[PDB]
């Protein structure tokens, strides 16, 4: 059957302030089947407390999900995003940017 | 409803 | 047009027992309920503030209907597998998207019902709500069943009663976040990334509905091809961001212009760097 990667993007819901309380986002969408693993990493460990949305699907029947959790940017903690899924051999991991 |  | 509009996916797992099935309802780009038959009480639950106060009737009400809808599911997927002649062994995926759009008389404007299977669209009612188009001569098969069976006219009822109805019912007790669009609010960033080339970004932040168009012009001409536009995304508290980037030569920035189009501007915006 098809098999889409995700499309996956790590950011914050409001622009990013050093000690100022934020939420980190990692949304995935635009893959298929549905079957997805997402953890939201603090210094390469795993934020355990991390929310996420319900499966829902865009006009072209791909899926999306929104993960999150509160967080505060500092200038030298690195924040990122894992995922798993059938179109990937091994974990993908994308490490927040402030301008994306 | 109906299977399909 | 307002909208309702219902999304379920049912996946199968072979030797790991039956499928799984997970539902969604949205007002517009709201959602307001789910239903997860693997979750760990599956129940229909709220999701947004304005459908809290229904009572445990609505609440069991929703709840019997998304379970009993799984279990069709379930059958829908062995028929599947059969017309397609495939392997007892192998994973697959059905999905329905369902709804209904607020006409300015307070019924119906048109009503929409499509069915998926393993990402490839199967059937689907037409706009007459009468009749279904059938994606191959394995959908002609439910096409034939569900003439008989006068599916249509099930369908068409709810779309043009109780959906209609509850949506107006939603739009009007969550009227103070479901009727007010917000603009989104912009700014142009800019990274150079060479001695003689730079990026701009072109951002769209805070805004409701989701729809939204953003493009990058030069001297006025689309720049579609070059730009880097990434997907649409929640920000989390109900609106949504996105953006827009062109790598331009480092002393051009002032020919491009990033176009914004949203229910919510009274025009199309047009914005440049300005640092
Ligand atoms: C068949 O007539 C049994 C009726 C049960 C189906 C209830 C309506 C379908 C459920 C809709 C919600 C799930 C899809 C989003």
């Amino acid at each position: 059957a098809i098999q889409r990667t995700p499309k996956i993007q790590v950011y914050s819901r409001h622009p990013a302030e050093n000690g100022k309380s934020n939420f980190l986002n990692c949304y995935v969408s635009g893959f298929h089947p549905s079957d997805i693993e997402v953890d939201l990493l603090k210094n390469g460990e795993r934020i355990e407390k991390v929310e996420h949305s319900d499966l829902s699907f865009s006009k072209d029947w791909s899926f999306y999900l929104l993960y999150y959790t509160e967080f505060t940017p500092t200038e030298k903690d690195e924040y990122a995003c894992r995922v798993n899924h059938v179109t990937l051999s091994q974990p993908k991991i994308v490490k927040w940017d402030r301008d994306m | 409803g109906a299977a399909l | 047009s307002h909208s309702m509009r219902y999304f379920s996916t049912s996946v199968s797992r072979p030797g790991r027992g039956e499928p799984r099935f997970i539902a969604v309802g949205y007002v517009d780009d709201t959602q307001f309920v789910r239903f997860d038959s693997d979750a760990a009480s599956p129940r229909g639950e709220p999701r947004a503030p304005w459908v809290e106060q229904e009572g445990p009737e609505y609440w069991d009400r929703e709840t019997q209907k998304y379970k009993r809808q799984a279990q069709t599911d379930r059958v829908s997927l062995r028929n599947l597998r059969g017309y397609y002649n495939q392997s007892e062994a192998g994973s697959h995926t059905l999905q329905w998207m369902f709804g209904c759009d607020l006409g300015p008389d307070g019924r119906l404007l048109r009503g929409y019902d499509q069915s998926a299977y393993d990402g490839k669209d199967y059937i689907a009612l037409n706009e007459d709500l009468r009749s279904w188009t059938a994606a191959d001569t394995a959908a002609q098969i439910t096409q034939r069943k569900w003439e008989a069976a006068r599916e249509a006219e099930q369908r068409r009822a709810y779309l043009e009663g109780t959906c209609v109805e509850w949506l107006r019912r939603y739009l009007e007790n969550g009227k103070e976040t479901l009727q007010r669009a917000e603009h989104p609010k912009t700014h142009v960033t800019h990274h150079p990334v060479s001695d003689h080339e730079a990026t701009l970004r072109c951002w769209a932040l805070g805004f409701y509905p989701a729809e939204i168009t953003l493009t990058w012009q030069w001297d006025g001409e689309d720049q579609t091809q070059d730009t880097e536009l990434v997907e649409t995304r929640p920000a989390g508290d109900g609106t949504f961001q996105k953006w827009a980037a062109v790598v331009v030569p480092s002393g051009e920035e002032q020919r491009y212009t990033c176009h914004v189009q949203h229910e919510g501007l009274p025009e199309p915006l047009t914005l440049r760097w300005e640092p």
